[PDB]
C-alpha cells in the first residue's frame, strides 16, 4: 500500500496519480489555494468559503494539487511544514 | 487587560484570534531566506556568494535554517591586514569550495534565536562539520567570534541573524597564493645520488660528509 | 484553458467586435498547421516511454544526482523523478496541440516552483532533463514539429527558472 | 467507438448531443467504407501476416527461441505465433471500431500482469507486433497503412 | 563570578525549584571530565608566556604598522603594556577553563574593555587577531599537537573541551570587536 | 520521525558508506540505555494523571488565570489546559523513548507558537507548567531517566519560548 | 526501526505505549549486540558475497550477460554488481534497525517502476539477491543465517 | 585585470598592510599643520571625537582600497560617496582639515605603491604600475573633492 | 644537450672553480648505479610501441569527443599524427632516461610545444592525460609489475631510477598544459 508498486498502463488499476508517499509517512504541506467552483450555477448548491488553508498529507498532496489545478484553482504558498527533507530513511 | 478571544460566551467578545475575522492558521506573509536577503540593499554580497557557491539552493529548502549572515559593510571590514591575509586568497578565481566551507559554517539547522539562548549557552554543529557556541549574556547574543548586531528576522524556514563581522571556521586552509611544486632534481648525479646514503654510510663505519638527506623520491 | 481558437474568440469577444480579417488570418494559420500538430501528437503519444528513458539516460543518470547524497538517490525518488518527466511530456503535448501555452500556466506551472523549492528538488537538473526531452522529442517528430515542441518545453523551462 | 464516446460524454454532462458532436459522427459514418476496406484486407491476409511477422520476430530476436528462452520448442513457438494472431485480430476490431476501446479492453488492460505471470518478456511481444506492423504496412497503400499502422503503434505503446 | 556549579544553581533559582536529577547529571559529566580539565589547564598554565610572546610577535609581523611610528606598539613602554595585556587575557581565559563558566571572564575582564581600547585608540581588529593567535596556539597545546612541545599523557578524546576553550577565546574576541 | 538508530542510518546512508565503528558505538550507546528508557516510559504511563494533577496544582491554580478574566476561566478552558499538559507529557515520553526529538518537531511544536500567540495563551505559564511536570516526572523516574525526560521537556520549553 | 514502528502506532491511537509494546522494545534492546555481530560479519565479508553471488547469478542466468542483454559488457556488469552491493548494504541496515523500514524506504518503494524504466528484468535482480542470500547463509551460523536470511527473504518477496 | 591580477592585488596588499601607518600618519600630520585644530575650539580637543576621527580615516582608506579591487568606486558611492558633506556640515566638522588629511593619505598611498617610501622595502619583481597609481590618486581626489 | 656529467660541470663553471669531492661523490652514486638505468631503458624501449597504443587508446576512451566528428582524433590522418606524437614523446623521455638530465628532453620538446598545440588547436588536457597514462604504464614496466609481461631480472631496487622517470613525465605533462 505504498502507491508505487505495479504502476499502471497495463496493471488493472485504471490510471490514477500515484504519490511518493511512504507507508504511513508523516510529512505535510501548508497550502493556500483559491476555488471558484463551476458546478454551482447549474447545481444551485449553497455557498461555501472557497479560499482556504490546510495541512495536506505529503503522500497525497500530489493528487490534491493536481485536482486543484484541474478545477481552475490558483495556489499561492506551498510550504512543507510537518516533515524533514531529503531524508533517505525514516520518512 | 489580557482578554481571551471568544466568538460567543468565551469571555469579552474579542473576535477569535485577536484579528478582524475569526480565523487562524492564515497564510504566511514571510518569504524564503534568499528572498529576504535579496530584497534588502545590504546582504547583496551574500546573495552573490550564495549564488556562486550554490548554497542559495540549501537555503531555499523549507527545513528550519538559521543563517548567521554578515552585512555588506562587514565584508568591507575584512580589509584589515590580518583579515586580508586570512581571506585574501579567496579573491583568486579557483577557490569555490573554500567559500562553500565558510558559508556552510554560517548556517545552522534548527531554530536558535534570542530567548532560546538568553541566560544559557548552547553549542551547535553547523552545516559544515565544524561547531559554534551561541550564547547570550547580559542581553548580548554572540555566535563564535562576532556579536549579533540585529536580533532575529523571520523568513518561514527559520531565522536570519545579522552580524558585525565574518566568522572564521576553526579548520580553515588558506588557499595558497602561488601553487606549490615538488622539488625537482635538475642534476640526478649531484642532487639525487649525492644526497642519498649508501647502506655502509648509514652504519657510520664510513665517514659522515653527506651534504643532504633524502626523505622522498618523486617529481 | 484555451487553444489558439479560443484565444482569438477571447480578444474579439473582449473588444465586443466580430471576427475581422486579421483574426481569420490567425485561425487560417492555426488551421494550416493543424495536421502537422496532429501527427506530432500521434508520434509523441506512441513513443512517450522511450522519450523519458532516453532523456533520463542523457540528462540525469551516472552523476551526483543518482549517486548517494543526490536527490534521485533511492528508488522512491527515482520513481517520483521519472513520474514528473511524464507529466512534463504529456502537458507539453497538450500545449503543442492546442497552440497556446495557457494549459501550462493552469495545470503545470501553478504551485510547482513552491513545491520544488520546498522539497529540495534541484531546478537546474529539472531544466536539463526537460531540454533532454526537447532534443529527443525533436529527433522523433522532425524539424518543424520539433520547433513547435521546442517552444513549449522552453515555456516550461522558462516557468521553473 | 466514437459514437459511443460522444454519447457517454454528453450523457455525463446530462445534455442532448451538441452541434459540434454531431459533425464528428458525420465524419465517422462517412469514413466507414474505408475502414472496412482496411480491416477486410488485414482479415483476409492474416495468415500471411502472422507467419512473416513471426519470422522477422524470431530472426531479429533469437533470445526467446534459444534454449533457455520462453518460446523454445515446437509447442512454445506455436503458442507465440498464436498470440501474434490474437493481437492481429484485436487490431482489426480497433480499425472497424474507429477507436482503440476494443483493443484496450480485450487485450491491453492488465496485459503486463498476465505476461509477468507467464514469465514472458513483453518487449519481445512488442517486437512481434512491430514486425506485424511492417508486414501489414507492406500490404497497404500510403495513407491506408498510415492509419492502420498507427493502430499497431497504439498497441506497441501499450506494451512499452 | 560563577562556576558550572553556581550556573546550575542560578538556573534552578530562575526555575525557583530544587536541583533534582538532570542538571546534576550534566554536572556529573563535568566531574568525570574533571581530570581532563585539570590536565588541560595544566597545559595552558605552563606554556603561556611563550604563547603570549609568539602571538603578539605574530600580530606585529602580520601587521607591521604597529611597530611603525605613531602606532600603538611603537614606544617600548607600549610594547610592554601590549605584552602584559596579552598575558592578562590568557590569564582570564585560563580562569574560565577552570571554572567551566564564563562569568569570571565576563565580569572581571570583558566588561569595560571595548570602551577602554576605543578610549585609548587601540586598534580592535589587531587585538582580536592576537586573541585568535592565542586561540589556535592554545588549542594546539591543549590537544598535544604543538611542534616544539609534545608531552606524554594517557590518550583520550577531548574535543568537547577544545570547543569550550575556543568558545572562551571566541567570546573574548567577540567582545573586543 | 526517526529514533537514534534511524538517525545513524541517515548519516551513514547519506555518506554512502556502510556502518563504521563510530556508528556502531552510537548503536551500542542506545542499546545500553534501552532498558532504562523502557522502565521510565512504564512509570510515566502509570502515573500520568498524578503528574498532571500535581503540576497543575503547583503551577496554575489559585491565581489570576483561573480567576475570571484569566485564560483558564470556564470549564472548557480548564479542560483544554490540562489536555495540553497531557499532550506535552505523552510526546515528551515518545521523544525520550525514541532518543531523538524529531517527533516533537513534527507533531507538537509545529505551529504551536503561532497557535498560542493567536489565542492569547500565556507562554510563560505554559512553560512553568511544563517545568512543574519536569520536576514531578523526574521525581518519579529517578535521576538518569529524569535527565532524559529533562532534555525533552526542556526541548518543548525551548520550542514555545 | 521497530521502536519507530511501535511509536507511530500508539501515536496514531493517541495513547501511551502499551505494556506489550514496551516488552517488545525490551526484547529488541536486549537482542542488540547479536544484531551488531551479524551486521559486522556481513559488513566485513561484503566482497565475497557480491562476487560469489554475482557468479552464481550469471551462471544460473546467462540471459542478461549475453549479447543484446541488459548486463552486457564490463561496465554494465560492474553496474549490476554495484546494485547487488546496494542491496547488501540495505540488508545490513535492516538487520541493525530490527525492521525492514530502511530496506523498504531506501530500496523497495517504487523499485519496479525504476527497473521497468531501465529495461532491467527484475526477476534477475531477485535471483541475484537470492544468490547473495545463499552466500550470506554460508558465512553465518544456523539461527543467525535464519535471521539475516529472512531479511534477504523480505527483499525477495518485494522483488517478486 | 587578468594581466593585473597579482600586480593589482599586490598593490592592494601594499596599501592594506600599511593601514594603521597611513591613518595615524595623516591624522597626526593633520594636527601638526594647524594648532587651531587641536586647541579648545576645534573638534580634536575631546578624546571621544578624536576616536571617531581615527575611525573616519580608517573608513575612508578602507573604502578607497575596496574601489581599487572593485575597479570603480560604486561600492564607495553606494553609501560613503554621497551625503557625507551634509553630515560634516550638520555636525560642525571642518572640511579643509579633512581635505588635507585625505591629501596626506593620497601621498602616502602612492609612495607605498611605488616603494619610494624610505623605510618599507617589501620585495617584488619590478614592473610598470603608473596607471594603477593614477587610479589610486583618482579615488583619493574623488573623495577629496567630495569633502569640500 | 647536457647529461648529469655536463650538469655537474656547468654548476662548477657557474661556481667558477674545479669539481670537488662532493659532486664527485654524487657522480660515484650515479656511475655506481649504472646498469639499473641500463636495464630500465631496455625495459621502456622494449615495450614502447605497445605503451603508446594503450595510452592513446585509453585517452580516446576517457573523453569520446576526440573520436566524435569535429574532434581532433577524427579521421585516419589525425589518428596517425596522434600516434606518432605519442611515440616521439616517449622517445624523448627514453632519451632523458639515458641522459640522467632533462636538458636533452626539454630543448627538443619542452620548449615551444605549447605554442604549437595552441596554434593547431590540440587539446592540452588530453595530451596531459596521455602523458599521465604513459607515466603509469612506464613506471609499471620499469618496476616490472606489468600484468601482461614479466621478464626475469635479478632482484634489487629500481625505485630510485623510477621516481626520476615519473619526474620526467611530470615535466612533460606540466609543459604541455
Ligand atoms: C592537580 C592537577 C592534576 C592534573 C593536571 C591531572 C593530571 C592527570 N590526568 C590523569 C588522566 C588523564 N588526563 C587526560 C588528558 C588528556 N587527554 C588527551 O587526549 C590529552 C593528551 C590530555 C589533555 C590535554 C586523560 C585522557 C586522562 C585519562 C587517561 C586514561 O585513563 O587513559 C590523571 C590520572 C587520574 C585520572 O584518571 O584522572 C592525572 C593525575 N590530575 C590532577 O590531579
Ligand atoms: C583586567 C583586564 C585588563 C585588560 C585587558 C587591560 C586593558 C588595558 N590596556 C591598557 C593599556 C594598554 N594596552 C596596550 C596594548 C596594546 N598595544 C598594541 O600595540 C596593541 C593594539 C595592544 C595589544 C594587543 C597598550 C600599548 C597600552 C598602553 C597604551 C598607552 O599608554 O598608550 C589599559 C590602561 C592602563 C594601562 O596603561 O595599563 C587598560 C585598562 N588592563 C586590564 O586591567
Ligand atoms: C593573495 C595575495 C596576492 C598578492 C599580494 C599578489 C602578489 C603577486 N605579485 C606578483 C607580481 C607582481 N607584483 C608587482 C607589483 C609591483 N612591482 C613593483 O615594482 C611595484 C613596487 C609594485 C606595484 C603594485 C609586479 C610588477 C609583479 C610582476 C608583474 C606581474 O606579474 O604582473 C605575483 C606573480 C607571481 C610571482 O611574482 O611569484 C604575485 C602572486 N598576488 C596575490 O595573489
Ligand atoms: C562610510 C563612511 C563613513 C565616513 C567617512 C564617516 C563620516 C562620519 N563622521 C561622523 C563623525 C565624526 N567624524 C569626525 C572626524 C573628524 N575629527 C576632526 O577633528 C576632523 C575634522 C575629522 C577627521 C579628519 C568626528 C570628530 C566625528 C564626531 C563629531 C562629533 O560628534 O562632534 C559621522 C557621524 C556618526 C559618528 O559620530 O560616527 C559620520 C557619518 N562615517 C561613515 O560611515
Ligand atoms: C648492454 C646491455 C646491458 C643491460 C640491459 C644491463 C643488464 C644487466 N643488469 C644487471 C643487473 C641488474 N639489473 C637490475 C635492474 C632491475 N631489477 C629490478 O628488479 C628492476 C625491475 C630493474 C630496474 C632497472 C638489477 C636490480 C640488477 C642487479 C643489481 C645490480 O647489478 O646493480 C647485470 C649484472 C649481471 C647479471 O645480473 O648477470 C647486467 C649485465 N647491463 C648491460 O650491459
Ligand atoms: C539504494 C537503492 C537504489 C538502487 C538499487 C539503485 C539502482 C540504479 N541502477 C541503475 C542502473 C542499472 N542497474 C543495472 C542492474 C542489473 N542488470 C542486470 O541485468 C541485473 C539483473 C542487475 C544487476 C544484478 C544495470 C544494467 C543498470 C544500467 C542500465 C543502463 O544504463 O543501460 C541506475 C542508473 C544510474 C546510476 O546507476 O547511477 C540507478 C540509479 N539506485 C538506488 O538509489
Ligand atoms: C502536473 C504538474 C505537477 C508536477 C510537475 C508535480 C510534481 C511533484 N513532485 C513531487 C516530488 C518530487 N519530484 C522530484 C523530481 C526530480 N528530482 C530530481 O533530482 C530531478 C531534477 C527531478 C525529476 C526529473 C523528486 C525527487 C521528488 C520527491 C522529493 C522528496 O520527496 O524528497 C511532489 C511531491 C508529492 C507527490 O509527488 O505526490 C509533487 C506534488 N505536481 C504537479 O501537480
Ligand atoms: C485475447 C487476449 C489474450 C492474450 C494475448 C492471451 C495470451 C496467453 N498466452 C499464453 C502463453 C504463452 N504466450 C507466449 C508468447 C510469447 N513467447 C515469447 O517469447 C514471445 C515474446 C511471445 C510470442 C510473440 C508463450 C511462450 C506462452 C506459453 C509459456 C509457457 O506456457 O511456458 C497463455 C497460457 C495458456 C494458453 O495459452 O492457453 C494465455 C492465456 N490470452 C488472452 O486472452
Ligand atoms: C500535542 C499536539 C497538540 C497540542 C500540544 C495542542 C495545543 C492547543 N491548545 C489550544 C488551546 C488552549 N490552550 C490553553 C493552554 C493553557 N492555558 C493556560 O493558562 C495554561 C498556562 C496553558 C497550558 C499549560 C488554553 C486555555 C486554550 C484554549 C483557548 C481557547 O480556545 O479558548 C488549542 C486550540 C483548540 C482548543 O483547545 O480549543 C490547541 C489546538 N494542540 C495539539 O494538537
Ligand atoms: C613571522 C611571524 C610569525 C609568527 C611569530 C608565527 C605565529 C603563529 N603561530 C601560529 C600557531 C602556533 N604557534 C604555536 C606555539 C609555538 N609552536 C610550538 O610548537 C611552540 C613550542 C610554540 C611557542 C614557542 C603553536 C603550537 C601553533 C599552532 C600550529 C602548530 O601546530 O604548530 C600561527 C597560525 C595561526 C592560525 O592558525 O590561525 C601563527 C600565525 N607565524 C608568523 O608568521
Ligand atoms: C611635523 C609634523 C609632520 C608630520 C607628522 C609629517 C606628515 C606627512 N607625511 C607625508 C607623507 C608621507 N608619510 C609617509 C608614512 C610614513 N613614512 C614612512 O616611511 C613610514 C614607515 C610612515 C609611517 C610611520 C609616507 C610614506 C609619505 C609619503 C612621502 C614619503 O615618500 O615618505 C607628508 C607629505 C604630504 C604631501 O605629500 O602632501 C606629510 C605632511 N609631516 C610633518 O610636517
Ligand atoms: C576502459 C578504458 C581503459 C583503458 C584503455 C585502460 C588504460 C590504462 N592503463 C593503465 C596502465 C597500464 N597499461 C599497461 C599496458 C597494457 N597492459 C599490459 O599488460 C599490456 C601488454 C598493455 C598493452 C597492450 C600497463 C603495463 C599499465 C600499468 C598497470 C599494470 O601493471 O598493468 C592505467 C592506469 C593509469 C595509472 O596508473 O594512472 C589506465 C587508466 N584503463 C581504462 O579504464
Amino acid at each position: 500500500g505504498y502507491d508505487m508498486d505495479g504502476s499502471g498502463s497495463g496493471s488493472l488499476n485504471p490510471l490514477r496519480i500515484k504519490s511518493s508517499g511512504v507507508e504511513k509517512d508523516r510529512r505535510a504541506f501548508k497550502i493556500t489555494y483559491c476555488l471558484p467552483s463551476e458546478s454551482r450555477l447549474f447545481t444551485y448548491r449553497e455557498l461555501q468559503n472557497v479560499y482556504t488553508t490546510k495541512l495536506v498529507p505529503f503522500s497525497s498532496w500530489y493528487a490534491e494539487q493536481q485536482r486543484i489545478q484541474k478545477m481552475g484553482g490558483k495556489i499561492f504558498k506551498v510550504e512543507l511544514a510537518a516533515g524533514g527533507q531529503m531524508r533517505s530513511c525514516g520518512n | 487587560a489580557y482578554p481571551y478571544t471568544g466568538s460567543g460566551y468565551g469571555g469579552v467578545g474579542v473576535p477569535y484570534a485577536n484579528d478582524k475575522v475569526g480565523q487562524l492558521y492564515k497564510v504566511t506573509p514571510t518569504s524564503n531566506i534568499v528572498d529576504t536577503a535579496a530584497s534588502v540593499s545590504i546582504f547583496s554580497t551574500l546573495v552573490t556568494l550564495l549564488a556562486q557557491t550554490g548554497l542559495d539552493y540549501e537555503l531555499k529548502k523549507s527545513g528550519p535554517f538559521t543563517v548567521f549572515a554578515p552585512t555588506n559593510d562587514a565584508f568591507t571590514d575584512l580589509l584589515n591586514a590580518h583579515g586580508f591575509a586570512s581571506f585574501g586568497p579567496l579573491l583568486r578565481p579557483g577557490n569555490t569550495d573554500t567559500l562553500r566551507d565558510v558559508l556552510l559554517y554560517h548556517v545552522v539547522r534548527g531554530t536558535y534565536d534570542a530567548r532560546d539562548v538568553v541566560g544559557k549557552s548552547v553549542t551547535v554543529e553547523t552545516m559544515g562539520g565544524d561547531e559554534v557556541t551561541i550564547s547570550c549574556m547580559k542581553r548580548k547574543l554572540v555566535v563564535g567570534s562576532s556579536a549579533v548586531i540585529r536580533k532575529d528576522v523571520s523568513c518561514s524556514n527559520g531565522v536570519i541573524h545579522v552580524i558585525k563581522s565574518v566568522l572564521k571556521p576553526p579548520s580553515y586552509v588558506r588557499p595558497d597564493i602561488r601553487p606549490q611544486s615538488q622539488p625537482m632534481p635538475e642534476s640526478i648525479v649531484q642532487d639525487v645520488y649525492g644526497k642519498m646514503l649508501t647502506p655502509r654510510q648509514a652504519l657510520g663505519i664510513d665517514a659522515a660528509p653527506e651534504s643532504g638527506a633524502l626523505t622522498s623520491f618523486y617529481q | 484553458m484555451q487553444d489558439a481558437i479560443t484565444a482569438v474568440i477571447n480578444t474579439a469577444d473582449v473588444q465586443g467586435k466580430y471576427l475581422d480579417d486579421n483574426s481569420l488570418d490567425k485561425l487560417r494559420g492555426y488551421f494550416e498547421t493543424g495536421e502537422l500538430r496532429v501527427r506530432a501528437a500521434a508520434t509523441i503519444a506512441a513513443n512517450a516511454a522511450t522519450i523519458i528513458k532516453e532523456s533520463v539516460a542523457k540528462a540525469l543518470l551516472y552523476s551526483d544526482i543518482t549517486r548517494p547524497g543526490g536527490n534521485m538517490y533511492t528508488t522512491r525518488r527515482y520513481a517520483a523523478c521519472i513520474r514528473d518527466l511524464d507529466y512534463y511530456l504529456r502537458y507539453a503535448t497538450y500545449g503543442m496541440l492546442a497552440g497556446d501555452p495557457s494549459i501550462l500556466d493552469e495545470r503545470v506551472l501553478n504551485g510547482l516552483k513552491e513545491t520544488y523549492n520546498s522539497l529540495g528538488v534541484p531546478i537546474g537538473a529539472t531544466v536539463q532533463a526537460i531540454q533532454a526531452m526537447k532534443e529527443v522529442t525533436a529527433s522523433l517528430v522532425g524539424t518543424n514539429a520539433g520547433q513547435e515542441m521546442a517552444v513549449y518545453f522552453d515555456y516550461i523551462c522558462s516557468g521553473l527558472s | 467507438s466514437i459514437v459511443t464516446k460522444s454519447i457517454v460524454n454528453a450523457d455525463a454532462e446530462a445534455r442532448y448531443l451538441s452541434p459540434g458532436e454531431l459533425e464528428r459522427i458525420k465524419s465517422f459514418v462517412l469514413s466507414g467504407q474505408r475502414r472496412l476496406r482496411i480491416a477486410q484486407t488485414l482479415t483476409e491476409n492474416r495468415e500471411m501476416i502472422v507467419k512473416k511477422g513471426g519470422q522477422q520476430l524470431f530472426q531479429k530476436r533469437t533470445d526467446v527461441v534459444s534454449p533457455g528462452g520462453n518460446a523454445y520448442g515446437e509447442e512454445m513457438t506455436a503458442t507465440c505465433l498464436r498470440d501474434l494472431d490474437y493481437y492481429l485480430r484485436l487490431v482489426t476490431y480497433g480499425i472497424v471500431a474507429g477507436d482503440v476501446t476494443p483493443i484496450e479492453e480485450i487485450g491491453l488492460v492488465g496485459v503486463k500482469e498476465m505476461y509477468n505471470s507467464l514469465g514472458t518478456p513483453i518487449s519481445g511481444v512488442s517486437e512481434g507486433v512491430r514486425c506485424m506492423k511492417d508486414v501489414a504496412c507492406s500490404l497497404l497503400s500510403g495513407e491506408d497503412s498510415a492509419e492502420a499502422g498507427f493502430y499497431f503503434d497504439y498497441t506497441l505503446g501499450a506494451m512499452q | 563570578m560563577l562556576d558550572a556549579f553556581s550556573r546550575v544553581v542560578v538556573n534552578s533559582d530562575s526555575k525557583a525549584a530544587y536541583v533534582g536529577g538532570s542538571d546534576l547529571q550534566s554536572l556529573k559529566t563535568f566531574i568525570s571530565d574533571g581530570n581532563k580539565r585539570l590536565d588541560a589547564v595544566n597545559c595552558i598554565v605552563s606554556n603561556a608566556s611563550c604563547i603570549v610572546s609568539d602571538a603578539i610577535s605574530g600580530m606585529i609581523c602580520e601587521n607591521p604598522g604597529l611597530i611603525a611610528p605613531g602606532g600603538n606598539c611603537y614606544t617600548n613602554r607600549r610594547m610592554a603594556a601590549c605584552l602584559r595585556d596579552g598575558e592578562i587575557i590568557l590569564r582570564y581565559v585560563s580562569y574560565a577553563l577552570l571554572a567551566g563558566d564564563s562569568s569570571v571572564l565576563d565580569d572581571r575582564c570583558l566588561n569595560g574593555l571595548k570602551e577602554t581600547y576605543i578610549a585609548l585608540g587601540v586598534p580592535t581588529a589587531s587585538t582580536s587577531r592576537a586573541v585568535s593567535i592565542m586561540k589556535a596556539a592554545s588549542t594546539a597545546f591543549i590537544m598535544n599537537t604543538a611542534s616544539g612541545r609534545k608531552i606524554e599523557i594517557a590518550a583520550g578524546d577531548c574535543q568537547a573541551l577544545q570547543s569550550e576553550a575556543a568558545a572562551y577565546f571566541d567570546k573574548v574576541g567577540s567582545a573586543v570587536d
